[PDB]
């Protein structure tokens, strides 16, 4: 992308744009929400049987 | 254990919880791991290292 | 007690319907306040004057078309929903525009009652390919305010409109845009202070200036209640 | 590692949230639909490129 | 227009350190909007702001626990924190205390002015260890101004005091805890209509309704700054 736009605008607005996408990707990031959880490893259903 | 434990205080089986932000009030998407850890102060301070 | 209240710094302006606004300085926690309510206002209270109905000469559904015409009817339709309109002495006018020949369907053609004002009489609506086409169509104006689908519209509407009495989604609310900005203010010893810098973008039908001057007296019109 | 996993959840297209093939005369009502609380941001929904 | 005033109705205090609110009517319209508006000044809007700072000043130089204290200073002033006064005529007070000899330093010891009820003579201060030992401060109590703590004041406050000067963190007295409840307003028709339920949680000290007051007073003394200033 900042490839791109570096390569056929020059340089500005892939300057302007990257700011712009590190500030909304940072702001919705937050929006976004991530974490983890126990659950998000398993306990799967066959543990006792592989034993 | 950790899993009946928790719901003997009535709380989630996992401890996840829908958490509210208030820079608006609303709710998050989904929820959070909740609990809380035992956690270490040090000597390795700003203070001792500015 | 020993409040702030902020000094509306600049307005900064590039076209009639386009518009920024700096608000300085706020004390930290009213910039998204500020920001979110007056968004909330002005995209879903606003009220204006808003294409709603339509009958032309000649036709039954939106998937159909005309011979001798460069779109198809949902090109017009979206060509509709970009034309102003302000009823003046009504809520509700029925323009009739009958057209021939090869002409690029500007808003300017439409034989308009005294108490109607488009903005953009400009505003291209639809094209005769040929000259041997030709046609004789109407459109209702209503004013309302805000943004209502068609679809829920239809949902609502009880009232049979034949087919070729067609119905479409309402921009009552002259508005098109808004986002908001809470920025930070230094002030010499308060750098924790806040701003809010916005920037408006709509149709024609108004000033943006009047626009948000008119949600912020509405809102204010509702808190009156609540000084008391 | 961040704005990456920002935009990687935006630009996202799911099936099952909500909001399946209504239509956008382009992002804005994309945003007054997803700021107001109305529309997924990830589901493919018609809109208007210009 | 179809405006809707908010009128009070019931003020149920469980305990003699407390005090709540039933508070009604209210709409939808804006509501949201006057949701976040209402909600975001009502936890800043919140405090009252009462308990203040602390002077000391004994025998040897004054930064500040001086030979035959056990506590150290933010333990004294953390013990002034959950100290519990109450200010009836004025909104503003100053206290002194000076002590000595081999026991606990207590509250009762303290230069009350005249018209301050200390609910608590047996709120610890600090002990006294060395035969030798002797101690002597003063404590400001409550009046505030503004919002919680220090760092936010002095962040705040340019000005810089003359000496003796010892600066804490506000947690205060009649506001502890909030919470509320948008209900549906039944009228007969606008069933929809907006009531709300405001719980609130003090210590004793506030009347409710006066906090309510005042704060709808304010609200309005604020936006005189909108509508009668642009």
């Amino acid at each position: 992308m900042l490839n791109t736009c570096y390569r056929i605008l020059g340089l500005k607005p892939t300057v302007i744009f990257a700011d712009q996408i590190m500030y909304t990707g940072f702001a919705y990031a937050a929006r976004s929400g991530a974490s983890v959880g126990i659950d998000d490893m398993v306990i799967p259903e066959k543990k006792h049987e592989i034993i | 254990e950790i899993k009946e434990l928790l719901k003997l205080g009535d709380l989630p089986t996992s401890g996840q919880i829908r958490l509210y932000d208030g820079r608006t009030g609303e709710q998050f998407e989904r929820p959070v791991t909740v609990g809380y850890m035992y956690m270490l102060k040090l000597n390795h301070l700003v203070d001792d290292k500015m | 007690t020993e409040f702030l209240k902020p000094r509306l710094v600049d307005i900064e302006q590039v076209s009639s319907t386009h518009a920024k606004v700096t608000l300085e300085p706020l004390e930290r926690g009213f910039g998204h306040t500020l920001g979110n309510a007056l968004r909330r206002i002005l995209l879903s209270s606003m009220p204006g004057c808003a294409v709603t109905e339509v009958e032309i000469d000649g036709v039954l559904h939106e998937y159909s078309t005309k011979e001798g015409v460069q779109e198809d009817i949902l090109e017009i339709l979206l060509n509709l929903k970009g034309l102003a309109v302000r009823v003046q002495g009504k809520d509700e006018v029925i323009l009739t525009l009958n057209k021939s020949g090869i002409g690029p369907v500007t808003a300017a053609d439409i034989t308009h009652d005294g108490d109607v004002e488009i903005v953009k009489p400009q505003h291209v609506i639809c094209h005769l390919t040929d000259e041997n086409a030709s046609i004789s169509m109407r459109i209702k104006v209503q004013r309302g305010r805000g943004y209502v689908p068609a679809s829920t519209r239809i949902h609502s509407e009880e009232d049979e409109r034949p087919i070729g009495r067609l119905l479409v989604d309402a921009c009552y609310s002259p508005v098109e845009r808004i986002a908001y900005n809470v920025e930070a203010a230094r002030v010499e010893q308060r750098t924790d202070l806040d701003k809010l810098v916005i920037e408006m973008e709509t149709n024609g039908t108004i000033d943006p200036e009047e626009a948000i001057r008119r949600a912020a007296t509405i809102l204010a019109e509702q808190l009156e209640a609540f000084v008391d | 590692q961040d704005v990456v996993l920002g935009l990687y959840y935006m630009t996202r297209d799911c099936v099952n949230a909500k909001g399946e093939g209504m239509v956008l005369t382009g992002p804005k009502e994309a945003e007054r639909l997803y700021r107001s609380g109305l529309a997924s941001l990830h589901a493919r929904v018609k809109v208007r490129i210009t």
